[PDB]
């Protein structure tokens, strides 16, 4: 036509992993820490650097009734031939095979004004179990976990959203690895 | 096939162009001159007064006949005829003035903001037939169910929803044809936002109204009960310039500073990572060193491009609409800038509810 734009030229193959938000519970011991200001959150996976996966900014610990967002988002590549070690990661995850026995866990950091890593603190984890997105079937979106005390794993002080695009590429990575 | 020297419009964030990866494109002997964006749709005006929309079309916004989402941008043909001279795109609708005199609206309708004195949507451009060519438009603006036309000599009309005051018609619930919105002063600068609206006269004062949650109004707390007409926001001395609106939040350009105000709990006000909220007006310390020209909002993220030329993004990250050209997004709580444009002079920018369209021209 000429009524035309021009336009130059420029995956169950990939995992989208998203820190959305969170919240704690007013009576939790963190919320009457005066010394824990601002927090981040974390998670390690396989061989990326830990630089790679964490929120890039720390932000005020939350009020009660307050949620902060961080809308943190990392697309891992899962190409089944260059990236057969990270697969076989999520394989043995899914078989309920690493320490956190088939979860993913995030863990939530209180980061000095400083932001001296020496003092940095773990405040609480929160599991996602990945099997479950295997056996649903789906991705939930802003799914909620718990996020439960370093002292027992178990006593919830808050909630963290996350969101997974992971059912297409964990899928792939079953079947390929229990017979290919 | 080379890009212009003239530059090329990009586009970030899930616009419905190139699969939602960062895209480009440019015109056969044509240049933009105006952009804006809606809630998931955008339109692109050349100096060659041809129209081009493409997003979502789920409600007939792209007028061009249809309800199918339209991946390319796609020049309206219907208006060729006319020098197509502004457009604004609101949450499922879009304005469009011409030279000759007329403006047309298309997409949703439920609350009367095509203008047509009914409510029934429409996929392609119809006649606003108030208007004519002694309504020499300066700006269009359209928020969620609104709409606004501004002319040269100061008026400024409204039309659509006004559930919670946001066109500033007081008790009236909503009109389906253009209503004068007048404090009784020439306003030179309009911006509607998804539930509050403001504009800004043209001896720089700067009114706002609608819906009186989240800070958003920027007015002291004894005020706010009279959110339905448009009232004067006294907590800025200086001069103010351009006002934009965006989902909770509302950000101001005055002779000296940038102001924000309402809530941000995704970094859309830019005043840090501990303050996500305020109800009166607070500058942005953070750019205060640099001359910012022109200021654009989506629904929760803001643009800011300088005098020279480099644009400064913050707010919501999702989808890479934040214009950052970054593999991994994230919120953003204080201007960031572009550093993927460094080798670029921006000129145009428009900010949509997922996404954001950028015009720049290169350095060489
Ligand atoms: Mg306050
Ligand atoms: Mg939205």
């Amino acid at each position: 036509d000429s009524d035309d734009v021009i336009v130059p030229p420029m995956d169950s193959e990939k995992m989208c992993i998203e820190i959305v938000s969170l919240a704690f519970y007013p009576e939790a011991e963190v919320m009457s820490d005066e010394n824990i200001k601002q927090v981040y959150v974390e998670y390690k996976f396989y061989d990326l650097p830990l630089s790679e996966t964490e929120t890039p900014v720390s932000l005020r610990k939350p009020r009660a009734g307050e949620e902060i967002h961080f809308h943190f988002s990392k697309v891992i590549d899962l190409d089944p031939q260059e990236q057969q070690g990270r697969r076989r990661f999520l394989f043995d995850m899914l078989n309920g095979q690493d320490p956190d026995q088939g979860h993913l866990k995030f863990t939530v950091v209180s980061d000095p004004l400083d932001e001296e890593k020496k003092e940095c603190e773990e405040v609480g984890y929160a599991y996602l179990q990945l099997w479950q997105i295997l056996e649903s079937g789906r991705d939930i979106l802003e799914q909620e976990l718990d996020i439960v005390s370093p002292e027992d794993l178990a006593t919830p002080i808050g909630r963290l959203k996350v969101s997974l695009q992971a059912a297409a590429v964990l899928h792939a990575i079953y079947k390929e690895m229990t017979e290919d | 096939e080379l890009m212009p020297d003239s530059g090329a419009v990009f586009t970030f964030g899930k616009s419905k162009f190139a699969e939602n990866n960062p895209g480009k494109f440019w015109f056969k002997n044509d240049v933009p001159v105006h952009l804006s964006c809606g809630d998931e749709h955008s339109a692109v005006v050349t100096g060659n007064n041809k129209l081009y929309m493409f997003g979502s079309n789920n409600w007939g916004q792209l007028g061009l006949g249809s309800k199918s989402a339209i991946s390319k941008p796609t020049c309206v043909k219907a208006l060729k005829p006319e020098k197509v001279k502004l457009a604004a795109c609101g949450r499922n609708h879009t304005l469009v003035s011409t030279e000759g005199g007329n403006v047309y609206a298309t997409g949703g309708n439920n609350e009367g903001q095509l203008g047509l004195g009914d409510t029934e949507e429409r996929n392609t451009f119809h006649v606003i037939s108030f208007f004519t060519s002694e309504h020499k438009i300066k700006q269009l603006s359209a928020g969620s169910n609104t709409s606004a036309a501004l002319t040269e000599d100061g008026r400024l009309f409204m039309w659509g929803d006004n559930s919670e005051g946001q066109i500033g018609l007081k008790n009236v619930s909503n009109v389906c044809v253009p209503q004068q919105v007048t404090i009784g002063k020439p306003v030179s600068w309009v911006s509607c936002g998804y539930y509050h609206s403001a504009f800004v006269t043209t001896d720089g004062e700067l009114y706002v109204f609608g819906e009186p949650e989240n800070g958003k109004l920027g007015l002291p707390n004894q005020l706010l009960g009279n959110h339905r007409t448009p009232q004067l926001v006294s907590e800025i001395p200086e001069k103010v310039i351009q006002v934009a609106c965006g989902g909770e939040h509302t950000v101001v350009l005055t002779e000296n500073a940038v102001y924000t105000f309402g809530l941000g709990q995704f970094g859309q006000l830019g005043l840090g990572t501990f303050l996500f909220e305020t109800s009166e007006p607070k500058v942005i310390e953070n750019i205060r060193d640099q001359t910012i020209s022109y200021i654009s909002c989506g629904e929760n993220h803001t643009a800011l491009i300088t005098d020279i030329g480099l644009m400064y993004t913050f707010g919501d990250g999702r989808h890479g609409k934040l214009g950052l050209g970054l593999e991994n997004f994230t919120n953003h709580f204080i201007p960031t800038l572009c550093s993927n444009f460094l080798r670029f002079i921006v000129k145009l920018v428009a900010c949509g509810g997922c996404h954001m369209v950028v015009f720049a021209a290169p350095h060489r």
